[PDB]
C-alpha cells in the first residue's frame, strides 16, 4: 500500500510524496484531468529517476525530478497556458503493470491538486 | 540470374564439406531469429557457403615465463 | 474394452487445434492451480529465484465431451500435442523448462462433461527485483506473473481455481535464509495498446532470517569494539601495549569486513551491514587515535583527563550509535 | 467456421515460401520495435550483458492478403512456421534463445491488407564495450546491433517504427549498480565486401554508482593511511610501538589489497 499526497500549485513546482511500500510501485506518473474531459497523461518517472518520459504535447514545457532519500517527485513547469487549468494527479504503477499512457494500470491515485491559470 | 542466393533451410539437401575445427572443445552457431547460415550458387558451377561460429578453441599455454 | 478406444478416436477426429473453445462465443475462463514442490534458490546477486511446481490449468471444452464412460479419462501425455491448450506463460521468467524423465512430465485428463485438466511440472527461474538497503534486515516481495501471450480478455479470462486455496505447498517450503511470512493471489486486467490482457499474480513475502548475521557479523564486531576500549584502562606510558592493542583491533576489524565481503553476495550499493561495519571501524580508528592525542599531549609537552572521559564517552557513544541504527533499520 | 481454415490454406497455397516480397521491386521496409522487459546482469569479467525483450518485426507482403475478417487474424503453429520472414540476427550476441514454456513465445499477426507482424520474446547475451581504466569511476556504452545476414539494402532495409518511440520500456530497466543515463537508436548502412548492408543499433549509457566503493574501499585505505601518520606524534624513542604501528599498518594495507582484489 502507498499513500500519495500532492502539494503545490510562473516557475511552478508541484510535489508528490509517497508513504508505504513505494519500491513495489517504482513508476510514478503525472496526469491531468480538465473539467469535463477525461484524464490525460503528462509524464512519468522511474525508480532510478533517469530514463524519464513525457507526452508529445508537453514534452518541453515540463520537467520531472526525483529524490528517494526523502522519497518525493517534483514536477516543474516553466511556462503555463490557459488550457492547462485542470486537476493534476500523481499516480503509482507496479513494475509489470502494463503500459504507461493508460490510467487503469495505475493502482494508487493521489487526490490531486487543482491548478487554474 | 547469374548469382542465385539460397535460403538457409534446404542447404542440407546440397552436399557441403565435412570441415570441422580439430582444436575445438565446443562450438555452436546462433539460431535466432533465423539460422545464421547462408549459401550462394553461380551458374559457372561455383558454391559459396558462409556460417557464423564462436569457437572456444583450445590453446596449450606454456606458462613457465608467466607473466 | 475397445469402447474407450473408438470413443477417444471419434473425440480426436474432426478436432480443430487452431481454434479456442467457443471461437465465436464468449471468452473461455481458465482456472489455475499451483503446487509449489520447492523453491530451490533465491539469488540476491542475480535478483531471481528458482521455483519447481505442479502447474495445472482447468478449462471446459465441448468438443472433448463423452458419454457412456463413467470414469475420468487420463490420457497419454503426448495427446497434449493434439488438443488445444492455453498459451500461458510467465511474464517475468528468465528460463524455464518442463521436466522430462522418465517421460515428459505432463498430464491430460478429460472429464465426461468436457472439462480438461492440463498439468505440467515446471522449473522456472523468475525475476525478483529486490530492495537491499536494509540488508540483512530486509523484506522482499517475489512475484510470479502469469499471462496469456496472444489472446486478450475478449478471448479468455484467468481465475484462481479454489480461490485463495488455489496455491498449496507453501507451508512445507523451507529456505536456509528466508521465511515465507505470507503469500497472496491477485487477478487483474492489464491494458496495452493492443488491448486488455488477463493476468494472475502469485506474491511471496520473504523475511530474511538474521540468526546467522548476529553471530557472524554483529557479535564479533561488538566484541572487538569493546576490546578496543581496554586500552583506555591501560597506562598512558605503555606505548607498546596500547599501540599494539589498538592497531591489532583495527587489523581484526579489517579481517572481519573482508571475510564478510568474500562470503556475502556482491550487491554493489550501500546496505545496513556496511553502515554497521564502517561504524565499528570508525570507532576502533578513533580509539587508536585517542592514544595518539594522549601520548602527544603528555609525553611530547592521577588518570589523565582524556582517558577518563574516553572511558565514559566511547561506551556511551557506541550505545547511542547502536540505538539509532537498530531503530532506523527496524 | 471452417471457412477461416480454408482461407488460411488457400492463402498458403501459391505463396512464395522462399522468395522475398517484391523480388523485382524495391526492397522491403522492415520496421523494428522493441519493448525491453529487463536487462539481466552486466559482467565486467565476461564483457557481456543479458537482455530480455519483445522483439517485433513489421513488414508488408501483398502475397498474404486474406479477406473476410478485419480483426487481424493472428496465427501460430505450423502455418506460422513456414511463411517467409526476414533473416534478422543480432551481431553481438554470444548466446541467445527464445522462451519455450508453457508454449513457444512467438506470434505472427496477419492484417487483411497483407501486413505481417512477427513478435518474439527473446533473451540475448549481447556484448558490451567496457573501458575499465577508470573503474569504478567508469561510464560504459552497451549496444545491441541488429543486422541482416544475407540480404543487402537492395533486397531488405531496416528502420525504427515510431522513431524514438519505437524502443519503449527503457524506464522499466532497473539495474542495481548502474544508472541508465540515456538511450539512443541509430540506423545506418554498413559497407561489407558483398555490398551495402542495413544496420540498426540500440545503445544504453550506463554509469556506475560510486557510493559503494567510497564507503568500503577508499575510506578504509584513507583511515589506515592516517593511522600510519599517527606514528609521527609518538615519541622517537618508542621503537616497539612505532615499528609495530608501521609494520601492522603495512600488513593491514596488504590485507585490504589482497582480499579486496578477490571481490572485484
Ligand atoms: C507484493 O507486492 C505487490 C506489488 O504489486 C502487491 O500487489 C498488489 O496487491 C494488492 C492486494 O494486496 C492488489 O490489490 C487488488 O486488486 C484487485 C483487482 O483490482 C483490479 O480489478 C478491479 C476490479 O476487480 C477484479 O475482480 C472482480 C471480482 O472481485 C472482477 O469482476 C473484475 O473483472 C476484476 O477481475 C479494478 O477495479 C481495479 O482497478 C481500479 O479499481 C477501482 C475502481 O473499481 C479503483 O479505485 C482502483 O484504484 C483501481 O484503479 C484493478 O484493475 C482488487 O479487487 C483488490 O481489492 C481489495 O480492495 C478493494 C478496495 O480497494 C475491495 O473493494 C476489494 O473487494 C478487495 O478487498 C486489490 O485492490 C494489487 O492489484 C496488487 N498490485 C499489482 C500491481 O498486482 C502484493 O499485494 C504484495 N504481496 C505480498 C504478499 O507482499
Ligand atoms: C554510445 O556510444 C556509441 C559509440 O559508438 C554511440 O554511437 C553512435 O551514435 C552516433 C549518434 O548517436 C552515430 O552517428 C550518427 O549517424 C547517423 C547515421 O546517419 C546516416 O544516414 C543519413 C541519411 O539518412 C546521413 O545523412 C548520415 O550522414 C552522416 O554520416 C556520414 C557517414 O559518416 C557522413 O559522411 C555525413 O557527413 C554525416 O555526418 C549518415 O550517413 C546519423 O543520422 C546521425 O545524425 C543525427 O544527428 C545529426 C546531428 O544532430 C543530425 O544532423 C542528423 O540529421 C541526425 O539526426 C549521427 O550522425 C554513430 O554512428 C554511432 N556509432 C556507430 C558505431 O554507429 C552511441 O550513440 C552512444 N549512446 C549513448 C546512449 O551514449
Ligand atoms: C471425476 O472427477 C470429478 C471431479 O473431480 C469427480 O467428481 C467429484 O467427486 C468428489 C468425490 O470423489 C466430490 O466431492 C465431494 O463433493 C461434496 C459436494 O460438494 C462435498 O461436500 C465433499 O466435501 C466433496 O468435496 C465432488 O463434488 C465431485 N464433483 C466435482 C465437480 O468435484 C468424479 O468422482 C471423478 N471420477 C469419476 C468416476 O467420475
Ligand atoms: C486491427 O488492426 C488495425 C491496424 O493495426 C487496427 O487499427 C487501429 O484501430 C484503432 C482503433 O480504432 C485506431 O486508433 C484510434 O481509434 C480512435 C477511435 O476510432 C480514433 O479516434 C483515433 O484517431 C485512432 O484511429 C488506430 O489508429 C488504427 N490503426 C492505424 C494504423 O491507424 C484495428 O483497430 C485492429 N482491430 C481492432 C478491433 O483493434
Ligand atoms: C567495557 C569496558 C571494558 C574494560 C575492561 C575492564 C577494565 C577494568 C575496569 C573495571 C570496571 C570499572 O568500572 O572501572 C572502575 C573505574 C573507577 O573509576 P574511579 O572513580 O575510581 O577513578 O572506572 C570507572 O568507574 C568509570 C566508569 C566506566 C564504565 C562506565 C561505562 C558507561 C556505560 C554506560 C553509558 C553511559
Ligand atoms: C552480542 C549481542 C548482539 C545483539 C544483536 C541484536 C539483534 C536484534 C535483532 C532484532
Ligand atoms: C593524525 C593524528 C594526530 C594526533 C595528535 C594531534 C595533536 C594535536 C594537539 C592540539
Ligand atoms: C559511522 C559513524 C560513526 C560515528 C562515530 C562517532
Ligand atoms: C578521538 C577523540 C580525540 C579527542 C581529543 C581531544
Ligand atoms: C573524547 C573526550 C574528550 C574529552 C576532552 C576533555
Amino acid at each position: 500500500q502507498v499513500q500519495l499526497v500532492e502539494s503545490g500549485g510562473g516557475s511552478l513546482r508541484l510535489s508528490c510524496a509517497a508513504s508505504g511500500h513505494t519500491f513495489n510501485y517504482p513508476i510514478m506518473g503525472w496526469f491531468r484531468q480538465a473539467p469535463g474531459k477525461e484524464r490525460e497523461f503528462v509524464g512519468a518517472i522511474s525508480w532510478s529517476g533517469g530514463s524519464t518520459s513525457y507526452a508529445d504535447s508537453v514534452k518541453d514545457r515540463f520537467t520531472i525530478s526525483r529524490d528517494n532519500a526523502k522519497n518525493t517527485v517534483y514536477l516543474e513547469m516553466n511556462n503555463l497556458k490557459p488550457e492547462d487549468t485542470a486537476v493534476y494527479y500523481c499516480a503509482a504503477k507496479g513494475r509489470y503493470s502494463g503500459g504507461l499512457y493508460y490510467p487503469t494500470n495505475y493502482d494508487y491515485w493521489g487526490q490531486g491538486t487543482q491548478v487554474t491559470v | 540470374i547469374k548469382v542465385l542466393r539460397l535460403n538457409s533451410n534446404m542447404v542440407g539437401k546440397i552436399w557441403i564439406p565435412d570441415t570441422f575445427f580439430r582444436n575445438s572443445k565446443k562450438a555452436d552457431a546462433h539460431w535466432i531469429t533465423t539460422p545464421n547460415r547462408m549459401l550462394r550458387i553461380w551458374n559457372d558451377g561455383r558454391v559459396l557457403y558462409t556460417l557464423r561460429l564462436t569457437i572456444d578453441a583450445e590453446c596449450q599455454l606454456q606458462l613457465h615465463n608467466f607473466p | 474394452m475397445s469402447f474407450v478406444k473408438e470413443t477417444v478416436d471419434k473425440l480426436l477426429k474432426g478436432y480443430d487445434i487452431r481454434l479456442r473453445p467457443d471461437f465465436g462465443g464468449p471468452p473461455v475462463c481458465v482456472g489455475m492451480n499451483i503446487d509449489i514442490a520447492s523453491i530451490d534458490m533465491v539469488s540476491e546477486v542475480n535478483m531471481d529465484y528458482t521455483l519447481t511446481m505442479y502447474f495445472q490449468q482447468y478449462w471446459r471444452d465441448k468438443r472433448l465431451a463423452y458419454s457412456g464412460i463413467p470414469l475420468n479419462l487420463t490420457l497419454d501425455n503426448r495427446v497434449a500435442d493434439q488438443l488445444w491448450v492455453p498459451d500461458t506463460y510467465f511474464l517475468n521468467d528468465k528460463k524455464s523448462f518442463v521436466h522430462g524423465v522418465t517421460v515428459k512430465n505432463r498430464m491430460i485428463r478429460l472429464h465426461p462433461d468436457g472439462t480438461v485438466l492440463y498439468g505440467l511440472r515446471i522449473t522456472t527461474t523468475a525475476a525478483c527485483m529486490m530492495d537491499l538497503r536494509r540488508y540483512p534486515l530486509d523484506e522482499q516481495n517475489c512475484t510470479l506473473e502469469i499471462e496469456s501471450y496472444g489472446y486478450t480478455t475478449d478471448d479468455i479470462e484467468f481465475y484462481w481455481r479454489g480461490g485463495d486455496k488455489a496455491v498449496t505447498g507453501v507451508e512445507r517450503i523451507e529456505l536456509p535464509q528466508f521465511s515465507i511470512v505470507e503469500h497472496r493471489l491477485v487477478s487483474r486486467n492489464v491494458v496495452f495498446a493492443t488491448g486488455a490482457y488477463p493476468r494472475l499474480s502469485l506474491s511471496f513475502r520473504l523475511k530474511r532470517n538474521i540468526g546467522y548475521f548476529i553471530l557472524q557479523t554483529y557479535m564479533p564486531s561488538i566484541l572487538i569494539t569493546i576490546l578496543s576500549w581496554v586500552s583506555f584502562w591501560i597506562n598512558y606510558d605503555a606505548s607498546a601495549a596500547r599501540v599494539a592493542l589498538g592497531i591489532t583491533t583495527v587489523l581484526t576489524m579489517t579481517t572481519i569486513n573482508t571475510h564478510l565481503r568474500e562470503t556475502l553476495p556482491k550487491i554493489p550499493y550501500v546496505k545496513a551491514i556496511d553502515m554497521y561495519l564502517m561504524g565499528c571501524f570508525v570507532f576502533v580508528f578513533l580509539a587508536l587515535l585517542e592514544y595518539a592525542f594522549v601520548n602527544y599531549i603528555f609525553f611530547g609537552r592521577d588518570v589523565n583527563a582524556i582517558d577518563r572521559w574516553s572511558r565514559i564517552v566511547f561506551p556511551f557513544t557506541f550505545s547511542l550509535f547502536n540505538l539509532v541504527y537498530w531503530l532506523y533499520y527496524v
